[PDB]
């Protein structure tokens, strides 16, 4: 609550988001989310490793 | 939408801290990301910024 | 180094807070202190500091 | 932990450098660090008095 009351969210480190397109689904691309740590909401969130992510592609016409 | 028009999606939610957008063209394996995360500025940041609002009045004067 | 050259060393530690750089004249007992060491900057700084750049903008208009 | 990654190392107040060149030894010039308070890696430093320090004096050639 304090720290959420003074500063509010911000990032520390890290994060950085990367492109790499594995192949998993013809669908969908993935994307990597780079280690790192923030403050949401007043709770850390240290993250050791990188995440790995997936957005659909767009067909919309 | 199309791509000199596209925007990302407007959210006001506390809860969550953005860490950037990613753009997929259409109906392509490619996509561009970006990382728009807030982070921190320490007091030797804040100090800087100090140092370089007193370079700009001294330029001004 | 002669006193045209001489410099502070260089440090990057973490653990250190540097509070100032003390020279000795070669071969005397003055000796010339100064401190640099970072110091905070209070919301109320921040925002004299937020101030003198709105004076700045409203100078350059 | 908190105080490091919100903001880092800092001085509160206190702190600063004075030559004195008590004569403890004649190789060495005395150096006074006044009293103050400061956070190191988030660690509250509060000292109530002075501490007396001593630099070498230069013969280097």
């Amino acid at each position: 609550e304090r720290t959420y009351d003074e500063s509010g969210s911000y990032k520390v480190n890290g994060f950085e988001l990367f492109s790499e397109g594995n192949a998993e689904d013809d669908d969908h691309v993935s994307v990597v989310v780079d280690a790192g740590k923030a403050y949401v909401k007043g709770f850390k969130v240290d993250k050791p490793v990188s995440t790995r992510i997936s957005v659909p592609k767009s067909y919309d016409l | 939408n199309i791509m000199r028009l596209v925007t990302p999606p407007l959210n006001t939610d506390p809860e969550n801290l953005q860490l950037g957008t990613v753009t997929v063209l259409p109906d392509s394996d490619e996509a561009v990301c970006i990382s728009f995360a807030i982070t921190r500025l320490s007091m030797e940041d804040l100090q800087k910024v100090k140092t370089r609002v007193d370079n700009l009045e001294y330029n001004q004067a």
